[PDB]
C-alpha cells in the first residue's frame, strides 16, 4: 500500500502561482504513473494529468495544458503540481492518485490509491470580520419558535456558530457559507417549544479564528 | 476528448433496496472503465476497474458490467454504508474524463417546510444594511422554489439561497434565502414577504410581515 | 497419384487462407484499440505478421517443393527455406513474450523503467534480420549442390540434414523453446507459492494471461515437434526405415496449423482481443 499525503490548504491572490505537494511512501514510486485530478463546485471531477516519475514525462489533459506543472523528486518520493496565473476558476480541491496498471492482453489502467487531497482558494480580499446579527420572530402562535442568526461579511472561511455555548444543540440548521460578492455570508435557525422563549435566554456563538474575534448576540424579542 | 454521461445524477433508496447507476461513452472504450465511490469530506474510493472487476476490500454486494459504450454499477443490498455520491472514468487512449456523478440518498416520506421569516436587525439597520431572512426547515423531498415579494411585486435582485444535506436525525433537506437591500431602500416599501412552492402542498405555502 | 496428391493440396490452401485471415484480424485489432498498443502485444503482431507469410508464400513454396520441380540449386533453396526464417521471427517473438511477462510478474516495480516501446521495436527489427541469417544460411553456402543447369528440388536434398539438425533444431528451435519452459515454469510455480501467502487480485489476472500466451507457445512446439524429431531419426539413424510420406506430408501440414491456430486462442481466452474481433466483425463486415 503506497500512502500518499498531500500538502495542506493554500490561500493565494489572483495572478500568484502556488505549489502543490504529494509525498508516496512504503512503495516504488518511479514504478507507476502519478496523476492529478480537480474536484471543482463538490461535485465535477476533471482529470489535470499524469506523470511517469522515472523519465519525468507528462502528458496533460488539454484544458490544464497551460496552467498545471507536473514535476517529480525522485530522492524524496514527491510529486508536485504547480499552478499559474491563478483565477478565482482555479479554486478547488486537488487530489493526487497513483495510477496501476497491469497486462491482461491490454493495458488495464485504474486510479487505486489518492491523497487527502488539497484545498486552493483564491481571491484579492482582505481579511474580514463578521457582521453577526439577530433574528427574532415578527412582533405578535406555534407550538415550537424558529429563531436565526445572520453571519453578514467575512473573509476567509471558516466560522463556529454555536447556541449557548454548544448546549443547545437539538433544532439547530447551520447553512453552507455562500459568497456575498468577494466576502462570505452564512445562516443558522434553530426552533424550540413555545414556552423556552423568551422566558430562557439563548445566545448565537460565531468565532472568526482568521480575524481572531468572537461576537454572543442574545435573540430578544423586538 | 471523449464525453462520459452518467445518469442518474441524483437518486434516492431505503436501506436493503437494489439500485442501478449508468454510465455512457461518447465513443468505443470497450472495457477501460472504472467506477469509485466518494463519503462526505473523503477522496474517491476506487470500487471497480476494467468495467466488470471488484477492488479488494469492496464488499461482493457491488458489481460493475458492460463493455463499448453503455456501463452499469449495480449495488445489490444497500447498507447504510453505501450512500454517498458514486463517479465512473474511462482510461481509454491519452487523455481521460469522468461522469457527473450520482449522490445516493435516504428515501422517506414527504414533509412539507416549515417556513419562517425574519425582518431586518436594528444593528443592521443602524448601520445602513437591510436583510429579510427565510427559513425553510425538514422537507422531502429536496426539490423547492422560493419567490420574494415586496409588497406583491417580485425582486429576482440580491437574493443568495443555502442549502443543508440529509439530516442525519429525519433525513429531510432545509434551506435558507437572504433578500439584501439598501436601508433607504427598505424604508420604502412596507410589506415583504416570502412565498415557498414545495410537492407537498399545491398552493405555494407563504409567510410575510409589515413594517407596522 | 492424381487423388491422394490433391487432399493435400487443398487441406494447404484451406490452412493458407485461415492463416492470412486470423492474422490480418489480430494486426488489425493491434492497429485500431489504443489498450492493444502495448509492448508485450507488438511481439504478437511480429508473430501475426510471420504466421501470414506462412499463408502468402510458406505454403505456395511448400507445394511447388512437394512435386520436385526443376530450379538453380541457389533460386530453389529459397522456396526451400524461406519457412525457416520464419519459424525463426516466431520463437524470437514468443521468447520475448515469455521474458516480458517473466519480467512484468517476477519483478514488477522495475517493468517501468526496463521495457518500453523503442527498445521493443529494436529488438522485434534486429531479430527479424538474425531470422534472415539464421533462416537462409544453406544461402550462404552450406547448401548441397530433367535440364543441364537446373536440379530438381526435394528439401531433404538440397538442404542438408546435419544444418536441420544441429543449426536450425538443437541450436534454434529446442534451445529457446526450452527456456521459454524455464521461464513460464519459474512464473506459475512462483505465483502458486506467492498466491497462498500474502495486489492478490492483480496477480491472478497477469498470470491468467501469461497461462495464455504460454499456451500458444505449448502449440508451437506441439506443432513443430514431431517434424523436426522425424528430421532427427531420418539423420542420426541412416540404418532406421526412413519415415513413410504419408506420416511426413501429415506433419508438414501439422506444422502450417500453427498460424492459424494463435487467432483462434487470442480470441477464446483474451476478452480484449475477442471484443475488437467481435467490433470488427459487425462494425466492418456486418456493416
Ligand atoms: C522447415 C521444415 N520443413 C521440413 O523439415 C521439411 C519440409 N518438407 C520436407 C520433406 C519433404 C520430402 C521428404 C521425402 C520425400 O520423398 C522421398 C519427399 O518427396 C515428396 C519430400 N521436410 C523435411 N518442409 C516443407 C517446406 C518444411 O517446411
Ligand atoms: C531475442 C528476444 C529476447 C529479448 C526479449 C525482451 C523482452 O521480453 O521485453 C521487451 C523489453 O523491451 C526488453 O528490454
Ligand atoms: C536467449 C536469452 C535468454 C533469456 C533468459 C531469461 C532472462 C530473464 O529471466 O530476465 C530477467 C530480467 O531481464 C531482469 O532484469
Ligand atoms: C517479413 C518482412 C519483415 C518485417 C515484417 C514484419 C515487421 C513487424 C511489424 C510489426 C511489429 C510492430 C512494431 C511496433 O509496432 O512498435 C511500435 C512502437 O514501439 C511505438 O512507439
Ligand atoms: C555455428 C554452427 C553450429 C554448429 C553446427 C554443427 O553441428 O556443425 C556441422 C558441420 O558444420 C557440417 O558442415
Ligand atoms: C536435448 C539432448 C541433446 C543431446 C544430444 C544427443 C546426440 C545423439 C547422437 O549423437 O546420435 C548418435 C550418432 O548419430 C551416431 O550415429
Ligand atoms: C510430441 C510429438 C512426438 C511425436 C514423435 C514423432 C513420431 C515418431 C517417429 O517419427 O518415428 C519415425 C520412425 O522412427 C522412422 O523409422
Ligand atoms: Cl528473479
Ligand atoms: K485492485
Amino acid at each position: 500500500e503506497v500512502q500518499l499525503q498531500q500538502s495542506g490548504a493554500e490561500l493565494v491572490k489572483p495572478g500568484s502561482s502556488v505549489k502543490i505537494s504529494c509525498k508516496t511512501s512504503g512503495d516504488s514510486f518511479t514504478a507507476y504513473n502519478m496523476n492529478w485530478v480537480k474536484q471543482s463546485h463538490g461535485k465535477s471531477l476533471e482529470w489535470i494529468g499524469n506523470i511517469n516519475p522515472y523519465y519525468g514525462s507528462t502528458r496533460y489533459n488539454q484544458k490544464f495544458k497551460g496552467k498545471a506543472t507536473l514535476t517529480v523528486d525522485k530522492s524524496s518520493s514527491t510529486a508536485y503540481i504547480q499552478l499559474n496565473s491563478l483565477t478565482s476558476e482555479d479554486s478547488a480541491v486537488y487530489y493526487c492518485a497513483r495510477e496501476g496498471n497491469y497486462y491482461d492482453g491490454g493495458s488495464v489502467r485504474y486510479f487505486d490509491y489518492w491523497g487527502q487531497g488539497t484545498t486552493l482558494t483564491v481571491s484579492s480580499a482582505k481579511t474580514t470580520a463578521p457582521s453577526v446579527y439577530p433574528l427574532a420572530p415578527v412582533c405578535g402562535s406555534g407550538s415550537s419558535v424558529t429563531l436565526g442568526c445572520l453571519v453578514k461579511g467575512y473573509f476567509p472561511e471558516p466560522v463556529t456558530l454555536t447556541w449557548n455555548s454548544g448546549s443547545l444543540s437539538s433544532g439547530v440548521h447551520t447553512f453552507p457559507a455562500v459568497l456575498q460578492s468577494d466576502l462570505y455570508t452564512l445562516s443558522s435557525s434553530v426552533t424550540v417549544t413555545s414556552s423556552t422563549w423568551p422566558s430562557q435566554s439563548i445566545t448565537c456563538n460565531v468565532a472568526h479564528p482568521a480575524s481572531s474575534t468572537k461576537v454572543d448576540k442574545k435573540i430578544e424579542p423586538r | 476528448d471523449i464525453v462520459m454521461t452518467q445518469s442518474p445524477a441524483s437518486l434516492s433508496a431505503s436501506v436493503g433496496d437494489t439500485v442501478t447507476i449508468t454510465c455512457r461513452a461518447s465513443e468505443f472504450i470497450y472495457s477501460s472503465l472504472t467506477w469509485y465511490q466518494q463519503k462526505q469530506g473523503g477522496s474517491p474510493q476506487l470500487l471497480v476497474y476494467a468495467a466488470t472487476n471488484l477492488a479488494d476490500a469492496v464488499p461482493s454486494r457491488f458489481s460493475g458490467s458492460g463493455s463499448g459504450t453503455q456501463f452499469s454499477l449495480k449495488i445489490n443490498r444497500l447498507q447504510p454504508e453505501d450512500f454517498g455520491t458514486y463517479y465512473c472514468q474511462h482510461f481509454y487512449g491519452s487523455t481521460w474524463a469522468f461522469g457527473g456523478g450520482t449522490k445516493l440518498e435516504i428515501k422517506r416520506a414527504d414533509a412539507a417546510p416549515t417556513v419562517s421569516i425574519f425582518p431586518p436587525s436594528s444593528e443592521q439597520l443602524t448601520s445602513g444594511g437591510a436583510s429579510v431572512v427565510c427559513f425553510l426547515n425538514n422537507f422531502y423531498p429536496k426539490d423547492i422554489n422560493v419567490k420574494w415579494k415586496i409588497d406583491g411585486s417580485e425582486r429576482q435582485n440580491g437574493v443568495l439561497n443555502s442549502w443543508t444535506d440529509q439530516d442525519s436525525k429525519d433525513s429531510t433537506y432545509s434551506m435558507s434565502s437572504t433578500l439584501t437591500l439598501t436601508k433607504d431602500e427598505y424604508e420604502r416599501h412596507n410589506s415583504y414577504t416570502c412565498e415557498a412552492t414545495h410537492k407537498t402542498s399545491t398552493s405555494p405555502i407563504v409567510k410575510s410581515f409589515n413594517r407596522n | 497419384p492424381i487423388m491422394g496428391s490433391s487432399v493435400y493440396i487443398t487441406v494447404e490452401l484451406a490452412i493458407a487462407v485461415l492463416a492470412i485471415l486470423g492474422n490480418v484480424l489480430v494486426c488489425w485489432a493491434v492497429w485500431l484499440n489504443s489498450n492493444l498498443q502495448n509492448v508485450t502485444n507488438y511481439f504478437v503482431v511480429s508473430l501475426a505478421a510471420a504466421d501470414i507469410l506462412v499463408g502468402v508464400l510458406a505454403i505456395p513454396f511448400a507445394i511447388t517443393i512437394s512435386t520436385g520441380f526443376c530450379a538453380a540449386c541457389h533460386g530453389c533453396l529459397f522456396i526451400a527455406c524461406f519457412v525457416l526464417v520464419l519459424a525463426q521471427s516466431s520463437i524470437f517473438s514468443l521468447l520475448a513474450i515469455a521474458i516480458d511477462r517473466y519480467i512484468a510478474i517476477r519483478i514488477p516495480l522495475r517493468y517501468n523503467g526496463l521495457v518500453t516501446g523503442t527498445r521493443a521495436a529494436g529488438i522485434i527489427a534486429i531479430c527479424w534480420v538474425l531470422s534472415f541469417a539464421i533462416g537462409l544460411t544453406p544461402m550462404l553456402g552450406w547448401n548441397n549442390c530433367c535440364g543441364e543447369g537446373q536440379v530438381a528440388c526435394l528439401f531433404e536434398d538440397v538442404v542438408p540434414m546435419n544444418y536441420m539438425v544441429y543449426f536450425n533444431f538443437f541450436a534454434c528451435v529446442l534451445v529457446p523453446l526450452l527456456l521459454m519452459l524455464g521461464v513460464y515454469l519459474r512464473i506459475f510455480l512462483a505465483a502458486r507459492r506467492q498466491l497462498k501467502q500474502m495486489a492478490r487480485s492483480t496477480l491472478q489476472k497477469e498470470v491468467h494471461a501469461a497461462k495464455s500466451l504460454a499456451i500458444i507457445a505449448g502449440l508451437f512446439a506441439l506443432c513443430w515437434l514431431p517434424l523436426h524429431i522425424i528430421n532427427c531419426f531420418t539423420f542420426f539413424c541412416p540404418d532406421c526405415s526412413h519415415a513413410p510420406l504419408w506420416l511426413m506430408y501429415l506433419a508438414i501440414v501439422l506444422s502450417h496449423t500453427n498460424s492459424v491456430v494463435n487467432p483462434f486462442i487470442y480470441a477464446y481466452r483474451i476478452r480484449e482481443f475477442r471484443q475488437t474481433f467481435r467490433k470488427i466483425i459487425r462494425s466492418h463486415v456486418l456493416r
